[PDB]
């Protein structure tokens, strides 16, 4: 009533007050109607902004209380506002077939600082309902996008008019009103005939998410907690599983909670959701600053030695180890063939070695600085749990298929652990994976092939504790030979006594155990918690992890190599030299090791942000497979 | 001003900022590196006691100050949105002193409008736990004593003191 | 870079400080630091060395003096932080030394009969030479005009006339003025407080 | 002087010592008067004690009352505003002026708690409802202090007819809170 | 109305009138409690039994009705003696010293009476929601109402109050108040159960400031109400037996999420700082290590060294180092090795015991389980997940399956379980 005027006064205020979102109003106005006059056409930016909850703090520290605490009382008053605004603006006629009875109605986000309204799916309690709110976790679930109804267009024969019925869910508005049956009107008011007129109502997409909290947070001997975000209209589809996710909106109570003519029960709550504003994931955007250092620090000579050596600074020695996986971040150019083939384009390697010889501490480290990696055990995995497992849609009633580790990871990288402890059943299926990248599903009457391109780093024991030289090299690997056959690199470490060497990594880990981090006074424990203080903002030489990131990106979206023939003829003399010798290797030599020396060189070129292959990468790969077959160092 | 004082000494070594204007050889251990001198427009990071003085001496010095980290947008607004919450303890442990002196060093009226708020806001949070003295027949004083900064911690110690005292005479039977 | 040791000499006073502050009954100073102070000591030798070749350096004229000007700069102002770091360690050990001090009803401390509350060896030479100078200090200030009233006398001020006292540990009898106690351990007495001060003062008897 | 704090705050015993100088009227039980050994004191006129007469009004210092009522030879009469009339008073009074302290002498707090300890018998009043009633009181004023210190700033502050006792529990707070305050506005000039 | 009016005036001069020696202990709790914004007061049985016993008898024969009359008691005190109103209604939390009766002792003629009762968690659910004030509004006529609820066991009006239908009312879910209700398992005490029976188990529900306050496997002792709640089993007129929970005492400090701060008077951090200073408290340590054993002493300063454990350190480059230590012992029969595994368990605040012969990779790790209800797959965990910053001791370890040891592998150095079973993929904490 009168309040909802003084409000929307308010925000029309503060609107002409800052210019900045009256002129993103005009900007995207002006693409929409600039891009539906293209008839030549070469797609629609929705009718969303983001405005700072800091400007507003100190434009109107009332309203900007009243959003904070009280939203369901004062976003709808400003969204009302925001679509007076825009349709001022909007001088031009759009005299649509169907465009007049679907307005798409303005809406709002929000950023800044949230102050103590930053929580987690584990603090958020009672307290909470009814406030804005922002929860930061992990993706898990999410359901099917179906259209929903909100308004229904009717047209009446003997008369020609047009009638309109809306439609309104708990789910679709921030407040309360009387329930609809969905029922379309089939009788006029003088009992004409209604015939329902589609392609003049109203749809909104709908869709639900589950966020679950991030594991490494959890208090001692407690498992995560997990919430549910509904998003709607241009919201949909924003997210994946596994994906970490920062949602923003209103924590809300619904249904009737037992207090109803069921029975009474001790046992019977209400039910709580999020209608989320937005969301926020937690791709580095380069700057001309960070490509020109790119482009400068690509003209060094010895690039590739410091590249590879930044990798684990912790750890001593695995100089080629640490190469072969800088070269699996850069992986090398898939070549699509006829007959429906693909030449894959990723680099695997596995480990075997010796106990307590930092493999599995590269793995912890490829986890941390890739973009995209998932971690996996070979005791505690199945092939269900690998590929894909049926499941059901409980919202809508289907049923469906949930992604496993292997077709998570795609375009990205699957650390294994204990791989030669995984059950022969287990282990059938990542063969598939490792071979045609595809998975094929065939059970329940689903029936689908599902696109898995990963690349595998894995880490073994041999059959024995350790490494034995006077026994053949396939007895002291229990895994399959047709398994073996599809890795690109194995690598057999050993640990061997050496005075000198000793001497040097006990210093190197005595002086690694003896780092205290800033801001820390001696002997005060590391306080890994934070305090619930998530967030303050809401939205020789080595170099940095995060410009290696920014580096490894940069190669991998902008550089295509293609090979050459002064590269081949290297490679080639290589494969023959390597295939006629008496030399006893510790893996067999056969034709797909210059497919191998191809993908090396491939990568070798990306590293050097050029656009051929040359001789030195082809030297390059050549050293390197020589070290893993041979070990002549 | 005080030279005795042992949290002024400690608060004055801290870390700020800085960039060289001038090139000149001889040092590099201030970069750890001890042979190699430095160049022009060098960013590194130096100790309170030296990076004051040399701002000063040059007509321009030979060293600029460059803004710090911990009085940047962000930290200013998440002070304005919510003073009692914020931890100021991981910001840093000495905030006030440093910003006593930054505002000195550099005339700001906008941080002494700010710093005087968040300090009025927290000194009622202080007193309420300060007052709370527990009777035999919470969660709350233990988050909060952990969020305050190394002078609050002084204040609360002697209040809480008074309190005990007052209270121990009124009831000493 | 120079001054980074000094720090951590000053964060151990600051320890020292919380033992001074979280003090129910007198304590005792920790052991010195006479290894990290003469650290500090062989870099400021190390920092007059740099200064005097930065003297001959320039006095020959190979260098400018602008560039010269810098180095000489940082030398004095790392010289002035380790001095200041000395200072302030000293002042502190200074005076919770002068507290005890007179926290013992002057005497001549560790000389004659303690308290017990501090150990020989945790002071050093010039901290106990000082001690006994501020002790004599004391001695002769109590003898000044004020003989009358006691200057290291109880500080909580007198508001019960007749106190009920235990005894803690056993002696002979012992004359007071116009009377005598007879201090049997494990009895009680029923007396005037002015009497009994000096005895609580030195741990013969309990409660008041 | 320095050992545990006391640099600049004083403790409750001095303040008991400050309340205990004060004069307070008695009933004497025995006649002292001149015949027709003395008092002769230093801090105190002695004229009132020289000259006692019993069962007739004298007033004297606080600490002698307490040291006679030790023995049998005194009765010390409770001021008027130790009634539940005049405590009733100036709860109303308390209660309908919600911006100023009621007027209550400086030493009420420790006057009431030496009293009960000391002379419990000499009460009129149940001396159960009058402990209740001066809780009933501080705990009012407790709210009112806790409302007022919202209002610090550097310039001064106003604190009509606060209680010595009230003043020196919440010192150390209120003058550091302020002196802070001070250096940041000058640091800005 | 007329006897309530007096009951609540009995209980507001109890707390305003009670006083020991010369202190209002109650009534100075509640302005201490109402400063830290902690809205509850905590009564001892034995002073409401002294001040009157008439009193006392009212609420032991009646506590379901009795028990909201003093919770408003509470608040009205609270606004006499901190107002001159955002304050909800306040808790109460009830002390008992009476005699423990045994859970299998519980039977019909302990209904609507109050209890006290010892046992083991081994469950804790989520936290829900409860309606306390709601507001409510009629389909047809369409006017506000509101109805006020407490959680001491109600349904909206199947009427309607000024055709409309016949129990027209919705909810007005903004500008209602909720609260929060946990849901808890326990379990007998392992000595007390009798001879040939598997233990039993038993539900309790648990209200506002009494949720996230215990931990699975913690031993605890409780006071509440034993009621009945009909539900639902083919039985006729047969009701399920529960409890809601008035006070909790539990013997480990730590809450439910660990808060890693002092929970320590200044009383009990001045004795630890006077022992820490005994110039042979290692000696002390050591011989406190299962007295009743002879010798073996190297073995003790191994556990003494196990208990306090180590340090932990995290790198810039993301790498994470143990510092928790591991022991084994392989010896001959006869050598006390089995009797310091049970004393290891008693001493440690956390701690599991186990056996090699009946274990298994999904008990100590973690399992996947079906919700009988929701039809999902949830995660459930084991031995290393229970025992998580204490011990776990494997005893007969070298009876082990082949399989089932592999499995601790990981746990043992990363400290960290991954699981890639039936769609769910995540790495738990275990820090053991
Ligand atoms: N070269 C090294 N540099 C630094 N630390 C090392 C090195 N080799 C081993 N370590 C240390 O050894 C410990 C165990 O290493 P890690 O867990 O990676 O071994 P592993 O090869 O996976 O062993 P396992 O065969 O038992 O599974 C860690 O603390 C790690 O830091
Ligand atoms: N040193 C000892 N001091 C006291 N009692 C002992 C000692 N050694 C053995 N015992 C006693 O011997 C009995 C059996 O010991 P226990 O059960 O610990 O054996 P164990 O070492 O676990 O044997 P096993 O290898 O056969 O499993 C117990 O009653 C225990 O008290
Ligand atoms: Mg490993
Ligand atoms: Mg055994
Ligand atoms: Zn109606």
């Amino acid at each position: 009533d009168a309040v909802f005027g003084d409000r929307v006064r308010r925000f029309q205020e503060f609107l002409d007050t800052f210019t900045s979102y009256r002129d993103s109003v005009r900007s995207i106005q002006v693409y929409n109607s600039n891009n539906a006059a293209n008839y030549n056409d070469d797609n629609i930016l929705p009718h969303r902004i983001i405005i700072s909850l800091d400007d507003l703090r100190e434009f109107d520290r009332s309203f900007w209380s009243g959003i904070l605490v009280e939203p369901a009382y004062f976003i709808p008053p400003a969204e009302k506002a925001l679509t007076d605004l825009a349709d001022s603006m909007d001088d031009v006629p759009h005299p649509n077939a169907s465009a007049v009875s679907s307005r798409h109605p303005w809406k709002l986000s929000f950023k800044g600082s949230f102050g103590a309204h930053a929580l987690s799916p584990r603090t958020l309690t009672a307290q909470h309902l009814n406030k804005l709110v922002s929860v930061e976790g992990i993706v898990t679930k999410t359901s099917l996008v179906r259209p929903k109804l909100i308004r229904s267009v009717h047209y009446a024969a003997k008369t020609g008019r047009f009638h309109y019925r809306d439609y309104t869910d708990a789910t679709t508005t921030l407040t309360t009103r009387i329930p609809t049956p969905a029922i379309y009107p089939t009788e006029d008011t003088e009992g004409n005939k209604l015939t329902t007129e589609y392609g003049y109502s109203t749809f909104i997409d709908h869709q639900r998410i589950t966020v679950q909290e991030m594991p490494e947070m959890a208090p001692a001997g407690q498992l995560p907690r997990s919430i549910d975000v509904i998003l709607d209209d241009d919201l949909v589809d924003k997210t994946k599983p596994g994906d970490r996710v920062n949602v923003v909106g209103v924590f809300k109570s619904l249904g009737a909670g037992g207090m109803n003519q069921s029975n009474s029960n001790t046992l019977i709550g209400f039910k709580t959701l999020i209608l989320g504003n937005t969301v926020y994931p937690l791709r580095q955007m380069l700057t001309d600053f960070d490509i020109r250092n790119i482009n400068k620090l690509s003209k060094k000579k010895d690039i590739f030695d410091i590249l590879s050596q930044s990798l684990a600074p912790s750890i001593y020695g695995h100089d080629h180890i640490k190469k072969a996986i800088l070269l699996m971040l850069m992986g090398g150019v898939e070549k699509n063939l006829e007959n429906g083939s693909h030449l894959r384009g990723d680099i695997n390697i596995l480990m075997v070695g010796d106990p307590s010889t930092a493999k599995s501490q590269l793995l912890r480290f490829v986890l941390n600085t890739a973009s995209l990696a998932i971690a996996t055990t070979g005791r505690g995995s199945s092939g269900v749990g690998l590929t894909a497992a049926v499941t059901t849609d409980r919202e809508t009633g289907e049923r469906r298929l949930e992604a496993g580790a292997m077709v998570l990871a795609d375009r990205g990288v699957v650390c294994i652990d204990e791989f030669d402890k995984m059950t022969d059943v287990d282990r059938v299926a990542i063969h598939e994976v490792m071979e045609q990248q595809t998975v094929t599903i065939a059970k329940a009457g689903i029936h689908t092939t599902l696109n898995a391109r990963c690349s595998v780093i894995a880490a073994a024991n041999p059959v024995f504790g350790q490494y034995d030289v006077n026994r053949d090299p396939h007895q002291n690997i229990a895994l399959p030979d047709s398994l073996l056959s599809r890795f690109d690199l194995l690598f057999v470490v050993t640990d061997d006594i050496n005075e000198i060497r000793d001497r040097s990594i006990s210093e190197h880990v005595l002086r690694t155990h003896r780092y205290l981090p800033p801001g820390y006074l001696e002997g005060e424990p590391v306080r890994e918690r934070l305090n619930l203080s998530l967030a303050v903002g809401e939205d020789p030489k080595l170099v940095t992890i995060p410009f290696l990131r920014k580096y490894v990106q940069y190669a991998k979206e902008r550089v295509i190599p293609q090979l050459t023939q002064e590269a081949i003829n290297v490679i080639v003399k290589n494969y023959t030299d390597l295939r006629n010798d008496d030399n006893t290797k510790k893996s067999p030599i056969t034709a797909r090791t210059l497919e191998t020396l191809i993908r090396l060189a491939t990568a070798h070129a990306k590293v050097r942000l050029s656009k051929t292959v040359n001789k030195v990468d082809a030297k390059v790969a050549a050293n390197l497979l020589r070290f893993a077959l041979l070990g002549e160092d | 001003m005080g030279y005795y004082d042992i949290d002024d000494v400690l608060a004055d070594g801290t870390e700020f900022p800085c960039k060289f204007q001038y090139d000149i050889p001889g040092l590099g251990y201030l970069e750890n590196n001890p042979g190699r001198p430095i160049t022009k427009n060098t960013k590194l990071s130096l100790p309170l006691w030296l990076a004051r003085i040399l701002a000063i001496v040059g007509p321009v010095p030979f060293v600029e100050l460059l803004p710090p980290d911990m009085f940047s947008t962000k930290v200013m607004n998440a002070i304005k949105t919510d003073p009692v919450a914020l931890d100021l303890h991981s910001i840093n442990s000495h905030f006030f002193s440093l910003a006593i002196k930054w505002i000195m060093l550099f005339s700001e009226k906008e941080l002494a409008n700010v710093v005087s708020e968040l300090l009025l806001q927290r000194a009622q949070e202080l007193n309420h736990h300060a007052s709370s003295l527990s009777i035999d027949l919470n969660i709350a004083t233990s988050t909060f004593l952990l969020k305050l900064e190394e002078m609050e911690k002084e204040i609360y110690k002697k209040s809480h003191e008074s309190y005990k005292d007052t209270k121990r005479w009124m009831f000493k039977k | 870079m120079y001054g980074d040791l000094g720090n951590k000499l000053v964060l151990e006073a600051k320890r020292t400080k919380q033992l001074y502050a979280r003090s129910n009954q007198d304590v005792n100073l920790p052991m010195y630091h006479e290894d990290i102070i003469r650290n500090i000591l062989k870099e400021v030798s190390n920092l007059r060395k740099n200064t005097e070749y930065l003297k001959e350096q320039q006095q020959l004229g190979m260098l400018d003096d602008k560039v010269a000007k810098c180095q000489y700069f940082v030398t004095l102002l790392c010289m002035e932080r380790n001095k200041r770091c000395l200072l302030a360690y000293q002042r502190l050990r200074t005076d919770i030394l002068d507290s005890m001090a007179w926290n013992n009803n002057g005497l001549d401390l560790m000389s004659s009969i303690t308290f017990s509350q501090q150990d020989t060896n945790n002071l050093s030479h010039q901290e106990q030479e000082y001690l006994k100078e501020y002790c004599d200090l004391i001695t002769d200030l109590k003898s000044g005009d004020l003989v009358d009233i006691d200057l290291s006398g109880s500080l909580v001020p007198p508001s019960d006339v007749f106190i009920d006292v235990r005894v803690l540990k056993d002696a002979g009898e012992i004359q007071t003025e116009y009377g005598v106690f007879n201090l049997i351990k494990d009895s009680q007495f029923f007396v005037r407080q002015s009497d009994v001060e000096r005895l609580i003062q030195q741990g013969y008897l309990q409660k008041i | 002087s320095l050992p545990a704090h006391l640099q600049q705050t004083f403790s409750p015993e001095e303040i008991q010592f400050i309340v205990e100088n004060e004069p307070i009227k008695i009933f004497p039980r025995i006649t002292t008067r001149q015949k027709i050994t003395r008092w002769q004191l230093i801090t105190t006129d002695d004229k009132a004690l020289n000259n006692m007469v019993a069962m007739r009004s004298t007033e004297v210092v606080l600490w002698i009352a307490l040291l006679l009522k030790q023995q049998s030879k005194c009765s010390i009469v409770a001021p008027q505003w130790l009634t539940t009339k005049e405590l009733d008073r100036k709860i109303q009074y308390e209660k309908t002026h919600p911006d100023r302290f009621s007027e209550l002498p400086w030493n009420w707090l420790v006057l009431a708690r030496i009293l009960f300890n000391k002379a419990k018998d000499d009460f009129h009043d149940p001396i159960h409802e009058l402990r209740g009633k001066i809780q009933d009181l501080r705990e009012i004023r407790q709210i009112k202090v806790l409302k007022g210190l919202k209002y610090l700033n550097e310039s001064h502050l106003q604190l009509d007819n606060l209680s010595l006792l009230e003043i020196n529990e919440l010192r150390p707070f209120i003058t550091e809170i302020m002196d802070k305050l001070r250096e940041i506005h000058t640091a800005s000039l | 109305d007329d006897d309530n009016t007096e009951i609540i005036k009995s209980f507001k001069n109890f707390i305003l009138e009670f006083r020991l020696d010369s202190q209002f202990i109650y009534r100075d709790q509640l302005r201490n409690n109402i400063l830290v914004k902690n809205y509850s007061l905590t009564v001892n049985m034995e002073h409401l039994i002294g001040y009157n016993e008439d009193i006392y008898k009212k609420l032991s024969d009646e506590p379901s009705d009795i028990i909201p009359l003093f919770e408003t008691a509470i608040t009205q005190v609270a606004k006499r003696i901190s107002i001159l109103n955002s304050l909800p209604t306040f808790q109460l939390i009830l002390n008992s010293n009476a005699n423990q009766i045994p859970l299998r002792d519980l039977d019909s003629e302990h209904v609507s009476k109050i209890v006290r009762l010892s046992g083991i968690i081994i469950s804790t659910s989520v936290l829900s929601s409860r309606a306390t004030y709601l507001s409510i509004m009629c389909r047809n006529c369409r006017h506000t109402t509101s109805i006020t609820i407490n959680n001491f066991n109600v349904s909206l009006p199947r009427s309607c109050l000024s055709n409309c239908g016949p129990d027209p009312y919705i909810i007005i879910h903004e500008s209602s108040k909720f609260i929060d209700q946990q849901f808890l398992k326990l379990q007998e005490i392992p000595e007390l159960v009798p001879v040939g029976e598997m233990p039993r188990n038993l539900t309790m529900t648990c209200d506002r400031y009494l949720t996230n306050k215990v931990i699975p496997g913690t031993r605890v002792t409780i006071v509440g109400i034993y009621s009945i709640y009909n539900s639902k089993g083919s039985g006729v007129a047969i009701r399920t037996p529960y409890i809601k929970i008035l006070g909790i005492q539990s013997d480990v400090e730590t809450s439910s999420i660990w808060n890693s701060v002092t929970m320590f008077t200044e009383e009990e951090e001045e004795e630890f700082l006077q022992l820490s200073r005994n110039p042979k408290l290692y000696e002390i340590l050591t011989n406190s290590i299962a007295p009743s054993i002879f010798g073996n002493e190297d073995i003790k300063k191994a556990i003494v060294c196990l208990l306090m454990g180590g340090s932990k350190k995290i790198l810039p480059d993301g790498m994470r180092l143990r510092g928790d230590i591991n022991v084994l012992l392989l010896g001959d029969p006869g050598t006390a090795k089995s009797q310091l595994l049970k004393f290891v368990e008693k001493v440690s605040p956390i701690a599991v015991y186990t056996s090699g012969k009946g274990s298994s990779a999904a008990g100590l790790t973690a399992s996947v389980q079906r919700d009988p209800m929701t039809r999902e797959f949830y995660l459930e965990g084991g031995a290393m997940v229970l025992a998580d910053g204490g011990v776990v001791c494997i005893d007969e370890f070298d009876k082990m399956r082949d399989e089932d040891r592999v499995a601790i592998h990981e746990a043992m150095e990363q400290q960290t379980i991954s699981i890639a079973k039936a769609g769910i993929t995540t790495v738990l904490n275990s820090r053991t």
